[PDB]
Order: structure tokens, then C-alpha cells, then sequence
């Protein structure tokens, strides 16, 4: 896999 | 689990894409998928995900009504809805297991290489 960050502001 | 991702394409403003996240085949109700993508100049951003143990959805603002997060009765499907694309949702979209559904920035496990969503005129 592609192991990255990503960012999550979901609700 | 080892999720990709299918249905990009290339729309004109205020059309519509159905993608799928799967897994083979294989059942995906005991998992917290996200949708993810990556638009060029931009973060990596998590815009849809669902919790299928406690039946919880989240979304971005910037999509919250356009897109839905969900799977149908075969359960082998994470579908993400998105509705009155914008230039704004140009992207390679991803999936990938979100225990949670947490906020934050998290480290994912992107297995696919994700499907091309261009909103174009």
C-alpha cells in the first residue's frame, strides 16, 4: 500500500 | 483488507459519478471505509466515510448533501454517490480502511491507486 496521511474534518 | 477504487471519468460541471471501493469481492460490513482524495495544489483529504458496525456517516462540508457514502444489500461495495460536481471536486479519489471514522490526520493504508475524477467544461 501507500502508506500516507491524509486529513479528515468530516462530521 | 486491500480496497480500490472504480468509476472516475471525466463530466462536465453539474453532472454526477457513482465510484465503488472494494475488496475483491469479499464482504466489507465489518469496516469503517473512507472515501479520500487528492486534488492538485491541495492536502489529501477524507470527504465521506462510514461506520457499518454503528451504521454512522460523515462528510466534508465542502460535500455534505452532494455526495453519500453507502452500500447497497450485497454489502461488497462501498459506493460514494457525487452530485453536482464542480471544478472544485477535480481529484484522484481513494478508499481506504478508517477505523472510526476519526478526525484528525491519520496514516492510511491506500492500497489501490485510486480512480481520476476530472470536472471539466
Amino acid at each position: 500500500p501507500d502508506r500516507k496521511a491524509a486529513v479528515s474534518h468530516w462530521q | 483488507v486491500q480496497l480500490v477504487e472504480s468509476g472516475g471519468g471525466l463530466v462536465q460541471p453539474g453532472g454526477s459519478l457513482t465510484l465503488s471501493c472494494t475488496a475483491s469481492g469479499f464482504t466489507l460490513d465489518h469496516y469503517d471505509i473512507g472515501w479520500f482524495r487528492q486534488a492538485p495544489g491541495k492536502e489529501r483529504e477524507g470527504v465521506s466515510c462510514i461506520n457499518n458496525s454503528d451504521d454512522d456517516t460523515y462528510y466534508a462540508d465542502s460535500v455534505k448533501g452532494r455526495f453519500t457514502i453507502f452500500m447497497n444489500n450485497a454489502k461488497d461495495t462501498v459506493y460514494l454517490q457525487m452530485n453536482s460536481l464542480k471544478p472544485e471536486d477535480t481529484a484522484i479519489y481513494y478508499c481506504a480502511e478508517a477505523r472510526g471514522c476519526k478526525r484528525g490526520r491519520y496514516e492510511y493504508d491506500f492500497w489501490g491507486q485510486g480512480t481520476q475524477v476530472t470536472v471539466s467544461s
